[PDB]
């Protein structure tokens, strides 16, 4: 239905009946199935800006005699769902603990052949790890009978030990203090049905149904209606026994009122006896509308089976009936998702819901939409209301409520309600709804915390990476589309925070991710939508660092070509802590000369003297490397500053190891000697000179490289845990601690996993630990190799002279003397 | 065509695409069938070098009084191997290599290719370089080689009209994409390219 802005804030305000949830399945048991005719049903349209389709809001209303059997406060008989996406594969791990952290309930598919597979087990554990009250659907049932014509028992059998199945994970990985949270049919958290047909139920649906003609509360009725219950037909009477007095069997209640109507219909219809089914139908009250009368097999099945059980109904009857709202839930779970005090005054605000207190807004990710290449913030407001113009505080990953680093104190431009596809503005929003924030893309990375409180912590951080550390070079198949890839490479960079796209000297086009899948999925986004145009993409590579381990042995000199300029300067190492410092916005390429120095000089060692010099960092004038001015008097030395400056960025992007970039280098220019005209001192003689005094510096400097390496994060049951030390002794990984969740059987191991030997890392975890292993990895820091790059058979010089080959480079590295001048 | 076969020739910052050692040596051994001869080499940028092999040397606008003016080239590619490179940076800041190019002037015109010893700057070299050639400067259908400067490598200075009459192919020497502002590297220098570069010998007495 269409509702006016008006409509969906006074819907927003009754917090007790809104809905926020997700759906828990695999692809391949009609998940995306399923989610659509919660659409097609129930789906919130309003009375220019397109999104990315992140969460989809659904309406939904009940008699003042549902609205009691929930067993929570509620008011009106309105309800909002948010129905909030979710990714399609497991390995996308850190996004699928995002939707989760920001829902309470859960819609968790089964199928009905196959039961509760290893992937929906082991998300399920992680919703219960976040406290999320799931609630079930055995989907494909058709599947069953249509194919393997099972019996009314048999299929029953089935749903019983599927419901088993899924409450042995619910009981062994839910929280005791949520009290049991084991789906039972008979108390209709569990409903069967088949999203192909588009039909589902739930034993409350047929109980509030076969009612009265037995004279039942329908609570003593649904009761009934499952597990051993049986209806003797001549004694006419309930019994408790699956036999009458002399020993004949009797059919369950059941499979004698809910599992035959729909068994006979389906052999009518689908034998196609046309005396039966007029009759049939009739008794079932099913109208047929005109031309569906015509219809015959599946076609009409399909069509007899809507208006009978309506899929969309049942889902959406345990939806509001048993999940919780966003005030009953943040009560068990705000604790879990504020890292700062347990009774501090936002944390309890968390539990409270309150809309008046302080901003506990949090942002589980940044989506992109229409209106440039912008970000809409997405996430939920735990506490207090956010509202358009609203100045916040935005805390970054980084924060932390003592110092300033990584805070934003901005204004909020815009508050949208994510329509799916379209954003609708909304001049405030309260605690315990999903809303959309617009103009912090440029605060906020991914994640992150907005608040009101000066006193006030982050809320638990997702771990997110931005740093480029696999990367491919794609090429066009045919020549004639390639301005079709320069268009679709700019594209891709536009869509995704996280990728880049970039041209190196080489002339080659580069695409960067945070990993192996990550890349894999912008590579095909990239031939399929983005540019929509064959590719030719080279193979995987670990991005390295080269830097330099001690200060030049001897002093570095060049000169232009016109021979009368020279430079002369000598190259030191950075501490990992100032590279760090300098990585994360301390010590700022922006900020005063004066202050930088200050800190510098202060906290991390450096003489006021040289701080006060540094020219720039690099590369793209921000990199962890410095040039640092130590000249003494010498005339015009400024007006071939920018020159000097270019040069650095060059020098610094790609250095002479093998054209990788430089980190934690250190650039002093001793000396300098100019054209006493600026005609010979133009950047075509400069820069070249100084990019060779650097390179030169440099390869004095003793040479060494860096490998990136990750910090994966893996759940998994005590018994599995075993394939994971096993794995991670075949990759070089180092663990780095190991703990076990308090009551369950699952344990959490944490280790450090080089980048260069996570390829195809999930693949081969997956054989390993059963599959039962989840899996959460981000990049964590950089290591100097020890080997010499320089030694073709050493470590590092393996990877070196592959890759100086790989970009068809001469196979051994550049000595100094070719930098430095030819005399 | 003087550049052999096998696909289009382009000039790249990667590399000259498409030619190999053994289609230069096609393309020498033709150029000589037709009458041709290499005179020395010319290094310049992509951009530029593109223009001389499809389009020809040509002159455009030259400062009528300026004496010196024509195409210089050398016969040793390492003096050349200096000019291969933008001159100026590009908007972002970088100065990419450029090509080394193969000059070759129809064998008819040897008779005015002159050698001095002077510097071409020096006083007297106006006058002397005057006196070899049989007329004022500039030089026109002529052409002279002496040193770039006291004790430095020599330098040839074709005058417009017969620059325009040569014919350039690229060179199996690659400048470094990696090293803009080195010196050329002699062990790069193909040995098979070092056979076909001997150069004419010039005349030291006027006509
Ligand atoms: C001002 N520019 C249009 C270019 C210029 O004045 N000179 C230029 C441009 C390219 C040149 N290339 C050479 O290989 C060469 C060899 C010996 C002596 C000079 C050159 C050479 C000279």
């Amino acid at each position: 239905v269409a509702f006016t802005v008006d409509q969906m804030r006074s819907l927003m305000d009754k917090v007790t009946n809104v809905r926020n949830m997700s759906v828990i399945a695999h692809v391949d048991h009609g998940k995306s199935t399923l989610t659509d005719s919660l659409v097609q049903r129930a789906g919130i349209i309003s009375a220019g800006i397109t999104i990315k389709s992140t969460a989809i809001s659904l309406y939904s209303e009940m008699s003042d005699e549902d609205v009691k059997e929930i067993k929570q406060k509620t008011d009106g008989n309105s309800f909002l769902i948010n129905l909030i996406d979710s990714p399609g594969h497991v390995d996308f791990s850190s996004e699928v603990t995002a939707a989760l952290r920001v829902t309470d309930g859960a819609l968790v598919v089964v199928d009905t052949i196959e039961g509760v597979c290893v992937q929906t087990e082991t998300v399920l554990r992680q919703a219960l790890g976040e406290r999320i009250k799931p609630v079930v659907v055995i989907n494909k049932v058709d599947r069953a009978l249509l194919e393997l014509q099972v019996s009314k028992e048999d299929l029953y059998q089935t749903f019983a030990r599927t419901v088993e199945s899924v409450n042995v994970i619910v009981s062994t990985y839910a929280d005791e203090v949520l009290g049991d949270v084991q789906v039972y049919p008979a108390r209709g958290t569990v409903a069967f049905g088949s999203g192909l047909h588009g039909w589902a139920f739930t034993i409350r649906q047929f109980a509030t149904r076969y009612a009265k003609k037995f004279g039942v509360d329908k609570a003593k009725m649904m009761d009934r209606l499952w597990g051993d219950s049986f209806f003797n037909p001549k004694t006419k009477k309930w019994t408790n026994k699956d036999t009458d007095a002399e020993g004949k069997p009797l059919e369950r209640a059941f499979n004698m009122f809910i599992l035959d109507p729909i068994f006979r219909l389906f052999t009518a219809i689908m034998n196609f006896k046309k005396d039966e089914i007029p009759v049939l139908l009739e008794k079932l009250e099913i109208v047929l509308k005109g031309d569906e009368k015509d219809l015959e097999g599946k076609a009409l099945l399909k069509v007899v089976m809507r208006k009978f059980l309506p899929a969309a109904d049942a889902l959406l009857e345990m939806i509001v009936l048993h999940l919780p709202s966003p005030v009953t839930a943040q009560a068990y779970r705000a604790e879990q998702l504020y890292e700062g005090p347990a009774d501090d005054a936002n944390c309890i605000a968390i539990k409270n819901c309150d809309p008046k207190a302080d901003l506990m807004l949090y942002v589980s990710k940044m989506v992109p939409t229409s209106d440039k290449g912008r970000f809409y913030a997405f996430g939920r407001v735990f506490a207090g209301t956010v509202k358009s113009g609203q100045k916040v505080r935005i805390q970054g990953p980084n924060y932390v409520p003592g110092k300033k680093d990584d805070l934003f104190i901005k204004a909020i431009q815009r508050v949208v309600l994510m329509m799916g596809r379209f954003v609708e503005p909304i001049d405030d929003c309260p605690a315990g709804n999903i809303i959309g924030l617009v103009g912090i893309d440029q605060f906020l990375l991914k994640t992150g915390t907005l608040t009101t409180s000066e006193t006030a912590h982050n809320m638990k951080v997702m771990k997110f990476s931005v740093s480029p550390v696999v990367q491919v070079a794609v090429e066009v198949k045919n020549a004639n589309d390639l301005p079709k890839l320069v268009e679709g490479l700019k594209r891709l960079s536009k869509s995704d925070p996280c990728v880049l796209t970039y041209m190196s000297e080489s002339g080659e086009h580069i695409v960067a991710g945070t990993g192996e899948l990550h890349l894999e999925i912008c590579l095909q986004d990239l031939e399929h939508d983005h540019a929509g145009v064959p590719l030719k993409i080279s193979p995987p590579v670990v991005a390295y660092r080269e830097t330099v381990e001690s200060e030049s042995s001897q002093t570095a000199l060049s000169k232009s070509p016109n021979k009368h300029n020279r430079i002369y300067l000598k190259a030191e190492p950075i501490d990992e802590e100032v590279s760090l410092a300098i990585e994360n916005g301390i010590i700022n390429p922006r900020d005063d000369f004066k202050a930088r120095a200050r800190i510098m000089a202060d906290d991390y060692g450096w003489d006021v003297t040289d701080a006060r010099k540094i020219w720039c960092f690099g590369p793209d004038g921000n990199g962890p490397n410095l040039v640092i001015d130590q000249t003494k008097a010498v005339q015009y030395l400024h007006e071939i500053k920018d020159s000097v400056v270019a040069a650095f960025q060059w020098a610094t992007k790609e250095g002479p190891i093998f054209g990788e970039e430089m980190r934690s280098v250190r650039v002093n220019i001793l000396d300098v000697t100019l054209h006493a005209d600026a005609i010979h001192r133009g950047g075509g003689q400069i820069i070249p000179t100084m990019r060779r005094a650097t390179y030169a510096g440099f390869l004095l400097a003793d040479p060494k490289i860096q490998e990136p390496v990750f910090l994966v994060e893996i759940q998994c049951p005590e018994q599995a845990v075993g394939g994971i030390y096993s794995v991670l002794n075949k990759k070089r990984g180092q663990v780095v601690s190991e703990e076990q969740r308090p009551g369950t059987p699952l344990f959490t191991v944490k280790a450090y996993l080089p980048v260069n030997e996570s390829f195809g890392f999930t693949g081969e975890l997956r054989q390993a630990t059963g599959g039962q292993a989840f899996p959460q990895m981000v990049f964590d820091h950089w290591s100097t190799l020890g080997s010499d790059p320089l030694d073709p058979t050493s470590k590092a010089g393996e990877i070196v002279l592959a890759a100086r080959k790989r970009h068809g480079m001469k196979e051994e590295v550049p000595g100094w003397q070719e930098y430095y001048d030819k005399l | 065509e003087f550049l052999g076969d096998g696909g289009d020739v382009s000039f790249s910052t990667r590399g000259t695409q498409n030619w190999t050692v053994e289609r230069l040596l096609q393309a020498h051994r033709q150029l000589e069938e037709r009458g041709y001869v290499f005179v020395g080499y010319h290094g310049t940028f992509l951009e530029a070098a593109q223009s001389i092999v499809f389009g020809g040397v040509r002159a455009r606008s030259q400062d009528l009084d300026a004496i010196w003016r024509g195409f210089y080239i050398a016969g040793d590619p390492a003096l050349a191997y200096g000019y291969a490179q933008d001159q100026e940076p590009d908007a972002r800041g970088r100065i990419r290599n450029g090509a080394l190019l193969r000059v070759y002037v129809p064998r008819s015109s040897l008779p005015g290719f002159y050698r001095t010893s002077l510097t071409l700057a020096a006083p007297e070299a106006a006058g002397e370089v005057e006196r070899l050639i049989g007329h004022p400067l500039p030089l026109r259908l002529d052409a002279i080689t002496g040193p770039e400067e006291e004790g430095g490598r020599l330098e040839t200075i074709l005058g417009w009209p017969l620059a325009e009459r040569t014919v350039v192919i690229p060179s199996a020497i690659p400048t470094d994409p990696r090293n803009v502002g080195g010196d050329l590297d002699p062990s790069s220098i193909p040995d098979k390219e070092q056979a076909i570069s001997a150069l004419p010998d010039y005349a030291s007495q006027p006509g």
